[PDB]
């Protein structure tokens, strides 16, 4: 019982680690870069006005 | 005598930062040492021990003269500084000397006229330079560069100048450079030859 | 004083929007007030805004409708706006322009004060020491207010900030340590508010009997905008006089300062100035400085002032200039959380993001009780951790939960159910708030309360 | 060495004239005297600040980030004083130094500087945090004149090819490092190990360098071949067969 629990637990924890890395190193920088770009564009537009 | 505030008192020569600056705090003294005549910056967020650094510099320091300046601290904190710091004291060959006969103050609340807040910085630098020409090591602390910056932005927005990025004026970088460079070790002008220095410790509140 | 007769003009160069241009004006003063006679006899008033040469400029409060070029006339009082002041204005309600909306008469002038005022001497400033009971559990316990601390109350539209203000007005008072409450008054000033929620202020203030120690001001949303500009300064002048000339503590409350910002934009547009950030005038910062920091303690006196404005958030823009600047000029802040309002908690005041700057000295052994700081710190940590534990149970599931976390969940739910909830007509002295906090703290063993020194636990926890 | 100096305390508007004067002196020595003059400017960004200030004083048409609309033309005027001339043996080379406000590249100053000049040498703070004395990020550092100064007669026929191959390999190294950052060590393959090895050895040897050394070109080429030898013969797809049949072993 302990053995089978061990192996399944290992696989699941590796899956969750994959998900955490995916959100940590990819999604956040993209969104914040987009946000900075929007801020810059809006400031430029206000300046032209 | 009268001296214009926006001008710089001429000097005989400028010298490299040579002798070290020390403080009672072990960390700042050994790990990140400062030098006499240097330039330093410290964060100014609420809850940090900016008071510790200010008081330690005021009390333990090689500097003969010290000048604290203000640029608006929302009023109550200005009462706090004005109350606490005159009371301080230090050992001078066994004497109390709690009068603080080595300090001077400039104080501006958050409603003084805009140019007073804007120009208090240059006033402080001019006083510091005057004491520097007396062949003494002086040290200066600004409560917040950010307040001087927003005062500059205020006078610009008054003048309806063309706003740059983040709404701040174009003066900003040049003004700050000119401000910070004004310090440094200096051989003074005068037949009774002598050397003094002047150091700056600004603050930043992002 | 003015020993000369007043002038009467008939020259009207022209009309342009809410302004009026005149000519052949002898020594006009910048901010002098004027009156206008209409063809039908209706009376009006305005302020001088722009002066150059013999030309003058006048903005009209009541609106420029029907004014002609020959039939209308003008009058010059030759003096800037001045207001009367006296102790007896308590129990009276005005419309902001000095006219009493109540059925009572015009107040007598014990003295005349310049509306603008003049700033404080920084040397004379004194650090606040005492505090003001507020009658709200969260405000008194989580945070505190010294006699001179200026704190805003951020909120949003659709939240019951008017109701928190009303409760504060009904409950305000000093803590009895064991020279009376006669040394305590309030000046409530609401700006640009709806007809509804304004008569509500009037009726709620009148029923309870608060009229003994409140001077009230109402400015309607449909009123002239310059009245909106004037009104808060008028109220601050009254508070200033009552608190400094007469030895009395005062607590001024201002509502909907965003409307004041809007009126500031209005006058800026009238004078043809180029807008700065987001259209707001570039000199908004100086103005908001002038309105604030008219409060605190001073040398050689005993009176005090404490300032509590209310701000409206434009769609949760924390970087909007108004809330940002008010934060840069005020100490600490209080939030109102919309999720609590959805949860039907009558006080929607939030706990985690709020903060009081001067709490460390507003309480102490010389004040209500020694324990309070430790209690506040411990319960702050407990509430934060309990929120985190609710976030855990959101995913992990209760089956993998410990007993300690179950106690934390109990603490959270009972805190929400009992402590934060107050009720529109319930009163709690600070001692009761401390006692309820100790009741909450009692759930944990003495050892789990790490933040509190063992001494306080030894006295109080049993 | 002929020097021109302007500290930050000097008057602001002086900076607009400061560089033109030095360039005129250099031009005199280059063309009327057929000397080889090298020129170095410290901070073009300061010159840009002086120019924006002057233009804003006059209320002229603004473009990107509050700049004068015509700053392109003036940058062209300053930068274009270069290149040799028919009949005279002098020469003018320019290595101006400009400071981006931050890591952004789309800021107008570096952008237009890229437009005018025929390349650029990038410096990255990331390498500086790792204490590599030249913090030169070779990747964004394109130069345009590698055509006519490289090959037979000058250095060797294989120079351009090895540089291109090193570009490709370093790039794949960056990409596999990115893949490592997300997937984990154990999901990689042998090729990934080879690329990571190449990246590490390249930054360890080719770029890392002494303050006072003096490497000859041929030594650099030898280092490049040593780095290339890490990969198998077959993975080198940027090299012609004729070159690897002679130089690979």
């Amino acid at each position: 019982s302990l053995q089978t629990s061990f192996v399944t637990l290992d696989e699941a924890i590796k899956i969750t680690n994959r998900r955490v890395n995916a959100i940590e190193h990819v999604i956040i920088p993209r969104i914040e870069r987009t946000l900075a770009y929007i801020i810059t564009e809006l400031d430029e537009r206000e300046r032209e006005e | 005598q009268v001296w214009p505030v926006r001008q710089v008192r001429p000097v005989t020569e400028k010298l490299p930062a040579n002798h070290p600056l020390l403080t009672g705090q072990r960390v700042l003294d050994a790990l990140f040492p400062c030098v006499q005549g240097g330039t330093t910056a410290i964060p100014g967020a609420f809850g940090c021990g900016k008071t510790v650094i200010s008081q330690s510099l005021s009390k333990y320091s090689n500097s003969d003269v010290i000048i604290y300046v203000g640029c608006g601290e929302r009023g109550n904190e200005m009462s706090e500084v004005l109350r606490d710091f005159p009371e301080l004291t230090m050992e001078v060959d066994g004497k109390v000397e709690s009068i603080m006969k080595r300090t001077a103050l400039v104080a501006n609340t958050s409603n003084m006229p805009v140019a007073a807040r804007e120009a208090s910085i240059y006033t402080g630098i001019t006083l510091s330079e005057y004491f520097r020409d007396m062949g003494y090591h002086v040290s200066m602390m600004a409560d917040s560069t950010s307040r001087w910056a927003e005062a500059l932005r205020e006078i610009s927005g008054r003048l309806a100048e063309m706003p740059a990025d983040s709404g701040y004026p174009a003066y900003l970088g040049a003004r700050l450079a000119s401000f910070y460079e004004r310090a440094g070790r200096v051989k003074c002008l005068g037949n009774p030859e002598r050397e003094g220095s002047v150091s700056i410790v600004g603050a930043v509140s992002p | 004083y003015l020993s000369q007769p007043r002038l009467t003009y008939k020259t009207v160069s022209g009309v342009n929007g809410p302004l009026v241009i005149l000519d052949h004006v002898k020594f006009p003063r910048y901010a002098e007030i004027v009156h206008l006679t209409l063809p039908d006899g209706t009376k009006r008033s305005g302020q001088v805004l722009e002066v150059s040469g013999s030309k003058a400029v006048v903005q009209v409060f009541e609106g420029t409708s029907g004014i002609d070029a020959k039939k209308t006339s003008c009058e010059f009082t030759g003096d800037i706006l001045r207001t009367p002041v006296s102790e007896d204005m308590l129990g009276r309600v005005f419309n902001g322009s000095g006219k009493p909306i109540d059925r009572g008469p015009v107040v007598l002038a014990e003295d005349f004060l310049d509306i603008m005022g003049q700033p404080i001497n920084p040397q004379c400033r004194i650090y606040p020491e005492e505090m003001i009971q507020t009658g709200i559990s969260a405000i008194d316990g989580m945070n505190s207010i010294a006699r001179g601390q200026k704190i805003p109350i951020f909120s949003a539209a659709g939240l019951p900030h008017n109701e928190i203000a009303a409760q504060i007005c009904r409950q305000a008072g000093l803590v009895k340590k064991s020279y009376s409450e006669e040394n305590f008054a309030i000046v409530f000033a609401a700006m640009g508010v709806n007809m509804e929620t304004a008569r509500f202020f009037k009726s709620d203030f009148e029923e309870n009997g608060s009229m003994d120690n409140v001077c009230l001001f109402l400015n309607l949303a449909n009123d002239p905008t310059i009245e909106r500009i004037i009104t808060p300064r008028l109220a601050l002048t009254t508070a200033e006089f009552l608190a400094y000339q007469c030895e009395k503590h005062v607590l001024v409350i201002l509502t909907d300062m965003s409307s004041y910002a809007e009126a500031l934009r209005e006058v800026s547009a009238a004078r043809e100035e180029v807008p700065g950030r987001r259209g707001f005038p570039g000199y908004m910062y100086t103005d908001l400085a002038t309105i604030y920091e008219r409060a605190g303690r001073v040398e050689g006196r005993n009176g005090s002032i404490t300032q509590i404005p209310i701000l409206t958030m434009p769609n949760d823009d924390i970087t909007h200039p108004i809330p940002d600047l008010t934060g840069y000029i005020t100490e600490g802040q209080i939030y109102v959380d919309r999720q609590l309002h959805n949860r039907q908690i009558y006080p929607p005041i939030n706990v985690l993001p709020s903060l009081s700057r001067l709490m460390k000295s507003a309480i102490g052994e010389g004040m209500t009780r020694k324990d309070h700081a430790d209690v506040s710190n411990q319960l702050y940590a407990c509430y934060a951790i309990g929120k985190d534990v609710q976030a855990m149970k959101a995913v992990v599931g209760e089956e993998a939960l410990t007993s300690d976390d179950l106690l934390y969940l109990e603490f959270l739910q009972k805190f929400e159910k009992n402590f934060i909830t107050q009720g529109p007509y319930e009163n709690r002295t600070v001692y009761e708030t401390l006692d309820i906090g100790w009741q909450l703290l009692r759930i944990f063993p003495k050892e789990m309360l790490k933040r509190i020194p063992q001494s306080t636990l030894s006295e109080f926890y049993p």
